[PDB]
């Protein structure tokens, strides 16, 4: 069982570790979002 | 118009022959519906020149320079320009917009400013439009009689909107953020 039960941990934790990885790539382009945000309300300035 | 004018023996070079031959380019200079036969009538009948009378009296006759001036606006090439004609330059302006709203340019395209006061351009720029853009697309040109003040009298219009009195830049504005106030305020 306690086999089995360390693969698991092992695997689950690489596996927690890479998507927060790819949580935080996420988190960072959405900070260059933001200023891509920021210029389309500008441009959204000029339209109205 | 200078250019054209020495070589028909008007010699104008100086900075107020200059203004004479503006003179000229104003009172006698036209856009013709088609060059070429212009040119042709130009060459085989004189009813196409007209006296101008100079400062000091001498009076000058003008031939098919009227025509060949404005011409370099659909034909820049005369001025030794690579480079659109008036007529190109606003059919591929609207073939940069985007396809829904070409139509809708195509129907309203309006010529403006001292230049556009010209007999013709208005009939050459519509045909020049009409064998360009697709058989689809109901081209109009719209050239007002008072057109050479139709910059102005649009800021008269707007300045005088009372909804307009929203969108100054305010001495107060100015004083807080500076100059830039301008990117956030005029276009």
């Amino acid at each position: 069982w306690l086999s089995a039960d360390f693969a698991q941990e092992r695997r689950w934790k690489r596996g927690v570790a890479r998507k927060v990885v790819r949580m935080v790539i996420r988190h960072h382009e959405e900070q260059r979002q933001k200023e891509e945000r920021a210029r389309r309300e500008e441009q959204a300035k000029l339209r109205r | 118009l200078m250019k054209i004018l020495t070589e028909r023996g008007y010699s104008f070079t100086t900075t107020a022959e200059r203004e004479i031959v503006r003179d000229i380019k104003e009172k006698l200079c036209y856009v013709a519906l088609d060059f070429e036969q212009e040119m042709a009538t130009a060459a085989s009948s004189s009813s196409l020149e007209k006296s101008y009378e100079l400062p000091d009296g001498q009076v000058i006759t003008i031939g098919n320079e009227r025509f060949r001036c404005p011409e370099a606006l659909f034909q820049p090439s005369f001025l030794g320009m690579e480079s659109c004609g008036i007529h190109e330059t606003t059919f591929n302006s609207i073939m940069k917009c985007d396809v829904d709203i070409r139509k809708d340019l195509y129907a309203n395209t309006v010529l403006s400013g001292g230049t556009t006061m010209y007999p013709g351009i208005a009939d050459r720029m519509q045909k020049e439009i009409t064998a360009l853009a697709p058989s689809t697309m109901k081209i109009k040109i719209i050239a007002p009689p008072e057109r050479k003040y139709s910059v102005w009298i649009g800021g008269s219009i707007l300045a005088s909107l009372s909804t307009f009195q929203q969108m100054w830049i305010s001495k107060q504005e100015y004083d807080e953020s500076g100059p830039s106030i301008v990117h956030r305020k005029c276009f």
